[PDB]
């Protein structure tokens, strides 16, 4: 199974640096040449770097010359992406791409990619409030639900509910990045009108950049 | 009292792939050849026109030492007037071969979990190759009538295919390290006699 | 020169079954160095045409690309419900591999008005020095839809904050979080708090509303 995994992402303060790295797998990694591409959130897509088999013929954006260097070892099947003098601009994610042989940009197997956020912002754990349905919702048409998630930093958060159990109806909104610098969002699900009082309802928000699980009861007042 | 290098050759670290099959040279030393047999640690010893005892009692000028990996199966190829994808494009042996084929299952270090995919072997090319002839070109090999411009596709396919040797394949499907030893014997005073 | 793909058009509302042309044309002569990519959300891309013309491998017929110079088209005959994504247009004649912008093929559909919540801050958030307030407008069809919040009924801008789902897979809605933050102290201070919604499902703009004390 041809396969393509970056990691080493993460956070880092504004100037400093980051190495990530691609692990291949599946097919002749040293035959193919290699590359990268950002994505910021909710943007489109930027090629990053280009690598020759070979690995002489070097390209790089024109925004991040002499900050960033690419490399590749086809013993060890890995492609490595050193960023310097990093700065908020170039928070997205970086996916590590593979090239039809010798179209030198036409990338036929993509990685999953990962998230490299530049901010002066620290690590910070996400508060869970929840949002009570309304008070004498309905009888049997529909009422709303849910937990709001609130100031944590680093992006990625994980909203289930009771535990992948509850799915139909659930809304997970796109997070958005408050004046503080924090992210905020709400997760909602839609349920029976009269089935509040019977049936329990409960989040289950997890943050891994902070080794953090919070599950919250979200039931009427 | 020069000892002719076969412990690069045979215990090298890493071998070639059989499209880029490497040769060495062996010049100006002594080969006891009577200790490879003489081991009874490979799984194939061959020797054509010369015989593989008794063999260390010869002068040759230079010997040519070429290694490379191919699976179980194809082991077979690599003698005078074979045919199959290894003899006929990735390398071939002359029917009036005087040498030996040494080959030893290399399942222990060659095979890796999830596949180990950096040994190709060449799967398209138009001709079979001529004796001891070296193809490197990845170039795309055109299988219709379109033209490929230099991009895999449609009829269009890279030469090379990988083994992808995993521990746990057939006997047939592992990997084996081959090394193919050619005795020349130049004009020149033969500089390879091993005592 | 920065060699700029500029697509077309911005969005596109079809409804499946229906022929779809995209747009992308160079500033400069790219010859035929130009492929199109699909996009969907939370996902790495995936390679489709290239060269113009050439289909990636797995690509299925109904998805079809000419042109070359500056102008080139992207066609599909009848849309799938999986053809749904953002498209993208790359260039390989000039380092830098340049990218369109996009182009967004949303799925046309019948009108529907939202389903209209409004959520007073918890308890335990107040016990902070913060108070959220959150508006949720529900699977509604048209993307546009306005959000105005009320204060003893003088609307505020600038303290709201919107957030929109992609176009749900399954009945093809979106859904909308209006997000009124306030400091503990200027929560108690007014009395009752409202959400209006504007939508061109609705004749008339409804507001869900709520007292501070229940
Ligand atoms: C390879 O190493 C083994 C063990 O060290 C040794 O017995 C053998 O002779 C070596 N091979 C050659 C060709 O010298």
């Amino acid at each position: 199974e041809v396969q393509l995994v970056e990691s080493g992402g993460g956070l880092v303060q504004p100037g400093g640096s980051l190495r990530l790295s691609c692990a291949a797998s599946g097919f002749a990694f040293s035959t193919y040449e290699m590359n990268w591409v950002r994505q910021a959130p909710g943007k489109g897509l930027e090629w990053v770097s280009y690598i020759h088999n070979s690995g002489n013929p070097v390209y790089y954006a024109d925004s991040v010359k002499g900050r960033f260097t690419i490399s590749r070892d086809n013993a060890e099947n890995s492609l490595y992406l050193q960023m310097n003098s990093l700065r908020a601009e170039d928070t997205a994610i970086y996916y590590c791409a593979r090239a039809l042989r010798y179209s030198t940009s036409w990338y036929d197997y993509w990685g999953q990619g990962t998230l490299v956020t530049v901010s002066s912002a620290s690590t910070k754990g996400p508060s869970v409030f929840p949002l009570a349905p309304s008070s004498k919702s309905t009888s049997g048409g529909t009422a709303a639900l849910g937990c709001l998630v609130k100031d944590y930093f680093p992006e990625p958060v994980t909203v289930s509910w009771n535990s992948g159990a509850l799915t139909s109806g659930v809304h997970t909104f796109p997070a958005v990045l408050q004046s503080s610098g924090l992210y905020s969002l709400s997760s909602v699900v839609t349920v029976p009108s009269s089935s509040l009082g019977t049936q329990t309802y409960i989040c289950n928000v997890n943050h891994k950049p902070s080794n953090t699980k919070v599950d919250k009861k979200v039931e009427p007042k | 009292t020069n000892l002719c290098p076969f412990g690069e050759v045979f215990n090298a670290t890493r071998f070639a792939s059989v499209y880029a099959w490497n040769r060495k040279r062996i010049s100006n030393c002594v080969a006891d050849y009577s200790v490879l047999y003489n081991s009874a640690s490979f799984s194939t010893f061959k020797c054509y026109g010369v015989s593989p005892t008794k063999l260390n009692d010869l002068c040759f000028t230079n010997v040519y030492a070429d290694s490379f990996v191919i699976r179980g199966d194809e082991v077979r190829q690599i003698a005078p007037g074979q045919t199959g994808k290894i003899a006929d494009y990735n390398y071939k042996l002359p029917d009036d071969f005087t040498g030996c084929v040494i080959a030893w299952n290399s399942n222990n270090l060659d095979s890796k979990v999830g596949g180990n995919y950096n040994y190709l072997y060449r799967l398209f090319r138009k001709s079979n190759l001529k004796p001891f002839e070296r193809d490197i070109s990845t170039e795309i090999y055109q299988a219709g009538s379109t033209p490929c411009n230099g991009v895999e596709g449609f009829n269009c396919y890279f030469p090379l295919q990988s083994y992808g040797f995993q521990p746990t394949n057939g006997v047939g499907y592992q990997p084996y390290r081959v090394v193919v030893l050619s005795f020349e014997l130049l004009h020149a005073p033969a500089t390879v006699c091993g005592p | 020169s920065e060699i700029v793909l500029t697509q077309s058009p911005v969005s596109l509302s079809l409804s499946p079954g229906e022929r779809a042309t995209l747009s992308c044309r160079a500033s400069q002569s790219v010859s035929s160095y130009l492929a199109w990519y699909q996009q969907k959300p939370g996902q790495a891309p995936r390679l489709f045409i290239y060269d113009a013309s050439k289909r990636a491998t797995g690509i299925p017929a109904r998805f079809s690309g000419s042109g070359s110079g500056t102008d080139f088209t992207l066609t599909i005959s009848s849309l799938e419900p999986e053809d749904f994504a953002v498209y993208y247009c790359q260039q390989r004649s000039n380092w830098p591999r340049t990218f369109g912008q996009g182009t967004k093929v949303e799925i046309k559909r019948t009108v529907a008005a939202p389903s209209v919540f409004i959520f007073p801050p918890s308890d335990e958030q107040l016990k902070s020095g913060t108070a959220s307030v959150v508006c949720l407008l529900n699977n509604f069809y048209p993307r546009e839809a306005k959000v105005q919040w009320k204060v003893d009924n003088a609307l505020q801008s600038g303290n709201s904050q919107e957030s929109v789902t992609e176009q749900d897979s399954k009945d093809s809605t979106y859904s909308l979080s209006s997000t009124l933050t306030l400091s503990k102290a200027d929560y108690e201070k007014h009395k009752v708090y409202a959400c209006e919604v504007t939508h061109q499902g609705l004749s008339s703009p409804v507001t869900k509303s709520f007292n501070r004390g229940e």
